[PDB]
């Protein structure tokens, strides 16, 4: 369960990322290539060199769907039901591979949020995050 | 574990600008803060009611010192992380029973809080091979287990 | 989401184990604690030994509960609400605790039920017990 | 891993049980239904689109003689998994990308597929003992991502 607190929290974060969420999208996805190259295996058709263009236009995507779940927060798993049936079905996503691009996700907002990121709002994004995991992984 | 030299330059020259005195006690705050059940080995630390309460706890600072003190000794000694942990491995497994994946969220705790302290600097190239350290520090610690 | 097949696998198996459930529930208890020591340690009050009558009596706690989760498949959040705030606020249960402990349910099951343990209703179960431990570990 | 001898000799009498021709592919193919992203790395074995299909499927046999047979060689190196398993983990590693966590799960499923075949001969000290073995070839597949 989400808290109230929580909500405040993501929502917080969400507003001074503003515009930037693509941009970080795109960040995160690099960072979880290099970090954890076991996942690239996904993306064999993109070139996942620094500066592409797939990867920029897939963080755009990926930062639109977790903006919808922000905006859809208590009705999650109906918002996100068409990704979680990609990832599940289509794709097979291994559900340890969640964990990694949310790790990464949190690495890329703190490295961009000085201010926002304290201890209360860390947690809870990471609370945010691992709720968009189970909906993502709930379909297999 | 093995870094490429291009890997201990990042790792090493980020690390030279840490505050070892600091940069402890906030990995191990934020890890009690948001996996809480971490709080389980720490009841004696007193008052972890709250946020703000972990982070100005005297005993959160004073341990995470420590722990950074042993993570920075592994640093020193990528090529033997099994020998440096041995004695650390033996504690956290035979006495205290922590469960391994914990040292895998404490590592990447503490990459969170350097992208936190270093921006920019903390690049995805430098967070690349901090995972590679911080896992094989979870892995040496997690050895008396295996 | 558990499917109509999962939910009338999981029904049918916990038919076949009848009366012995509580018994089953020790069993996987002993199997988790020799097999994985470290959970020893949130029972430091009990005799974990052989036969004791305090793993008994929780075994039978446990399926217990596992056998109101199932009469509440569609409600288990409710259901094991005061559950899971003792689990995560309480006790504080790691949450690899929950996938080692499934993995001893379905041993136990698989050891006393050739005819119904079929890799479909291993499926069914696990996804069950993923359920049951998505609940119990909701709330930190 | 370090079994006691109690430890060996539990493991050793079950596995000379065994049906190596069957239990291998009855435990991959599980591993299949139950995990079924798993059937990502296995798109040339044809007809996956049932449990039965699974089970039944030629392939899924054969393949899963050839894991049983791996696992069968570290039960004879207990004291030398890394060895053993090197080129495995080279080639599940460094090539196939397969994320290791998966390896503790078909050891997992393993267990299950041998308490399904022995019943109460599969005591609750005998499922320890395979434990601490497969988490131990697990562990070396997985080498060659520490
Ligand atoms: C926070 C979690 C995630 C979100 C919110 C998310 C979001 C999305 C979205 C919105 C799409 C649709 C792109 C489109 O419609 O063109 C997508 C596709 C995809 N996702 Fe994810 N995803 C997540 C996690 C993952 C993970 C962990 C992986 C695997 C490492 C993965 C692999 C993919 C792949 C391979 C595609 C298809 C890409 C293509 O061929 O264009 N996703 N994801
Ligand atoms: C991630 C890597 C970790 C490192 C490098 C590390 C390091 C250390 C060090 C250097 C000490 C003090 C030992 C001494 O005084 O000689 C220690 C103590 C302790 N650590 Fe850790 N630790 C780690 C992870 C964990 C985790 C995840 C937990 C629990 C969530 C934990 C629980 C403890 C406890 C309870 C003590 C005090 C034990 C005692 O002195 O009796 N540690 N750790
Ligand atoms: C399928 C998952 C589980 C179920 C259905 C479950 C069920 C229960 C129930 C019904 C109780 C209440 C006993 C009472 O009221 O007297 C309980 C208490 C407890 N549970 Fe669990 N539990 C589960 C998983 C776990 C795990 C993984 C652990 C830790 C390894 C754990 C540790 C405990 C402890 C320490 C207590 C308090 C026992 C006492 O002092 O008497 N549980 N559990
Ligand atoms: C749990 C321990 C495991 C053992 C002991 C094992 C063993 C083996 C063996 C003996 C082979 C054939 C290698 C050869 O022909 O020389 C192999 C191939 C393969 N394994 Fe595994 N395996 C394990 C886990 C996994 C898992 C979990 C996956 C994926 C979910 C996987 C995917 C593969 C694939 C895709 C191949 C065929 C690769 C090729 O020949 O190009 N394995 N494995
Ligand atoms: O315990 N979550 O995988």
């Amino acid at each position: 369960v989400l808290s109230p607190a929580d909500k405040t929290n993501v929502k917080a974060a969400w507003g001074k990322v503003g515009a930037h969420a693509g941009e970080y999208g795109a960040e995160a996805l690099e960072r979880m290539f290099l970090s954890f190259p076991t996942t690239k295996t996904y993306f064999p058709h993109f070139d996942l060199s620094h500066g592409s263009a797939q990867v920029k236009g897939h963080g755009k995507k990926v930062a639109d769907a977790l903006t919808n779940a922000v905006a859809h927060v208590d009705d999650m798993p109906n918002a996100l039901s068409a990704l979680s049936d990609l990832h599940a079905h289509k794709l097979r996503v291994d559900p340890v591979n969640f964990k990694l691009l949310s790790h990464c996700l949190l690495v890329t907002l703190a490295a961009h949020l000085p201010a926002e990121f304290t201890p209360a709002v860390h947690a809870s994004l990471d609370k945010f995050l691992a709720s968009v995991s189970t909906v993502l992984t709930s379909k297999y | 574990v093995h870094l490429t030299p291009e890997e201990k330059s990042a790792v090493t020259a980020l690390w030279g600008k840490v505050n070892v005195d600091e940069v402890g006690g906030e990995a191990l705050g934020r890890l009690l803060v948001v996996y809480p059940w971490t709080q389980r080995f720490f009841e004696s630390f007193g008052d972890l009611s709250t946020p703000d309460a972990v982070m100005g706890n005297p005993k959160v600072k004073a341990h995470g010192k420590k722990v950074l003190g042993a993570f920075s000794d592994g640093l020193a000694h990528l090529d033997n992380l099994k020998g440096t942990f041995a004695t650390l491995s033996e504690l956290h497994c035979d006495k205290l029973h922590v469960d391994p994946e914990n040292f895998r969220l404490l590592g990447n705790v503490l990459v969170c809080v350097l992208a936190h302290h270093f921006g920019k600097e903390f690049t995805p190239p430098v967070q690349a091979a901090y995972q590679k350290v911080v896992a094989g520090v979870a892995n040496a610690l997690a050895h008396k287990y295996h």
